[PDB]
RNA sequence: ACCCACUCCCGACCCGGGGAGGUAGUGACGAAAAAUAACAAUACAGGACUCUUUCGAGGCCCUGUAAUUGGAAUGAGUCCACUUUAAAUCCUUUAACGAGGAUCCAUUGGAGGGCAAGUCUGGUGCCAGCAGCCGCGGUAAUUCCAGCUCCAAUAGCGUAUAUUAAAGUUGCUGCAGUUAAAAAGCUCGUAGUUGGAUCU
């Protein structure tokens, strides 16, 4: 199943109160790190 | 510019020993003013005696009432208004009781919302918050 | 006035970053590869490969001819080689700069003891060491982190007291018997 | 400001009682753990890397 | 608290004295080493390996996880003795006892970012509270109070204060002065600083 996208996470909470997690998914699922 | 000469050691030290004094901390350091104005006269910790409970408003935007107590030092008689941090720690500290106090971690300037409150309460009644607040030891009586 | 020594230094430096994940996972593996109890046991070893990297940079900014650089990257180089980390044909002062870590972790008693067969496990060699079972070459050693010299190397051993070097069986065994 | 609502929240909330677990392993065995379970047992991945306390 | 046994000092002295000094007691100032488990069989799961094109196949090997089994190894303690010492204590050495929940139970701070780690569940509802800073909390709180789980160091870990690096934010190395803080309204001038070539 697939439940979460890190990219659509980033694009529309990039200025909510969440960034700072979402922005750090985000590079969890780009760098693999 | 700056002069380069081979015989200008005494010009730059001079110099340099004048120009240290319009650094804010050397000055703070150095000049005593500082040390005089502060009520814990240099010391890490101090014991005082519980004056009175009082409730300080939190600075916009946060809105709530901090609660803290009035204490006065027992070595130079000064009164000072410290922080009790805890949830429902205010019910261990009774009025003429006697307080450790400690700085709140700024170097004697105001941390969070709590306007011009620069001091945290430690012990009351010679045994830790903590300790009472994690349910460990009991108040003496 | 009194007549004790006060001479006493640390043996490690704690990293400035405190929360770096390429060193937290390097210094994992190290841990599990050679069974490490703690990352200060890292530290140390870092510290002292430090130490000897600052030594030979230093004496390589002397001439070649001075007498001091001479003397002193002699005995340096001498001891890396009697120690193993070193090799005979690399006693040169600038290989020195080549060393790892893991060549200083390789020369401790309890991997050598896993490596020697002794154990079947670097953790089993571990605890081996610490209950009293080895010995080195006449003396019984209990210290994990004991450097093995290259002449000692091939005289690690079990102890004689011991149950598996041919002692008197433990407590275990003789409750046992006594039991049946 | 009113001094009578200090502990209002920590009064509040229900009791509950810690569970029974297993005592865990401590020193070198707790580093043997970790190691073993961050390095030597990995499972195929398809570039989703999630964290140790991920849920839901 | 014990002793002049060591180190030395004084005296008419090889003999006397010494809270000088030494030895014990308190002692998480601080520094060094280092336990809190290891193994085997099962029960599952992955990899390599082969044969089978696929369903597949295996003690055929290697590696991981079990309050599933089993018997081995131990010192923390109790405690003869010797040794240690002026007499002791401690350490070392050794008899006997001494581990399966091996209950002989590791803690201190965190889980939005800085900075490693849960927008999981239940409460509260700009209250209580957290928060070094940015900020959170006004009925779906990733930040408060709790449970579970997860991080970091580890017999150690938080807090307050002085101080060093970070600070090329005191700049000798090595900072700036049009508009971000900044060059005297202008000129003269003593001390200070600096000073053109040329001699084998
Ligand atoms: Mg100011
Ligand atoms: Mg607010
Ligand atoms: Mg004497
Ligand atoms: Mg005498
Ligand atoms: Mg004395
Ligand atoms: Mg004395
Ligand atoms: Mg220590
Ligand atoms: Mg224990
Ligand atoms: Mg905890
Ligand atoms: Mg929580
Ligand atoms: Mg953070
Ligand atoms: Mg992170
Ligand atoms: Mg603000
Ligand atoms: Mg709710
Ligand atoms: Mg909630
Ligand atoms: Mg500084
Ligand atoms: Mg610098
Ligand atoms: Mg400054
Ligand atoms: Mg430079
Ligand atoms: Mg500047
Ligand atoms: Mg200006
Ligand atoms: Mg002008
Ligand atoms: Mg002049
Ligand atoms: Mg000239």
């Amino acid at each position: 199943e697939l439940g979460t996208d890190p990219y659509e996470d980033f694009q529309e909470n990039w200025n909510t109160k969440h960034s700072s997690g979402v922005t750090r998914e985000l590079m969890r699922e780009l760098n693999g790190g | 510019g700056k002069c380069r000469g081979l015989r200008t050691a005494r010009k730059l030290r001079s110099h340099r020993r004048d120009q240290k004094w319009h650094d804010k901390q050397y000055k703070k350091a150095h000049l005593g003013t500082a040390l005089k104005a502060n009520p814990f006269g240099g010391a890490s910790h101090a014991k005082g005696i519980v004056l009175e409970k009082v409730g300080v408003e939190a600075k916009q935007p946060n809105s709530a009432i901090r609660k803290c107590v009035r204490v006065q030092l027992i070595k130079n008689g000064k009164k000072i208004t410290a922080f009790v941090p805890n949830d429902g720690c205010l019910n261990f500290i009774e009025e003429n009781d006697e307080v450790l106090v400690a700085g709140f971690g700024r170097k004697g300037h105001a941390v969070g919302d709590i306007p011009g409150v620069r001091f945290k309460v430690v012990k009351v009644a010679n045994v830790s918050l903590l300790a009472l607040y994690k349910g460990k030891k009991e108040r003496p009586r | 006035p009194v007549a004790r020594s006060w001479v006493c230094r640390k043996t490690y430096v704690t990293p400035r970053r405190p929360f770096e994940k390429s060193r937290l996972d390097q210094e994992l593996k190290l841990i599990g590869e050679y069974g490490l109890r703690n990352k200060r046991e890292v530290w140390r070893v870092k510290f002292t490969l430090a130490k000897i990297r600052k030594a030979a940079r230093e004496l390589l900014t002397l001439d070649e001819k001075d007498p001091r650089r001479l003397f002193e990257g002699n005995a340096l180089l001498r001891r890396l080689v009697r120690i193993g980390v070193l090799d005979e044909g690399k006693m040169k002062l600038d290989y020195i700069l080549g060393l790892k870590i893991e060549d200083f972790l390789e020369r401790r008693l309890q991997t050598q003891v896993f490596k020697l067969g002794l154990a079947k496990s670097i953790h089993h060699a571990r605890v081996l060491i610490r209950q009293r079972h080895i010995r080195v070459r006449k003396q019984v050693v209990n210290i994990p982190s004991f450097i093995v010299r290259l002449d000692s190397q091939k005289h690690i051993d079990f102890s004689l007291r011991s149950p598996y070097g041919g002692g008197r069986p433990g407590r275990v065994k003789r409750k046992n018997a006594k039991k049946g | 400001g009113s001094l009578a609502r200090a502990g209002k929240v920590r009064g509040q909330t229900p009791k509950v009682a810690k569970q029974e677990k297993k005592k865990k392993k401590t020193g070198r065995a707790k580093r043997r753990m970790q190691y073993n379970r961050r390095f030597v047992n990995v499972v195929p991945t398809f570039g989703k890397k999630k964290g140790p306390n991920a849920n839901s």
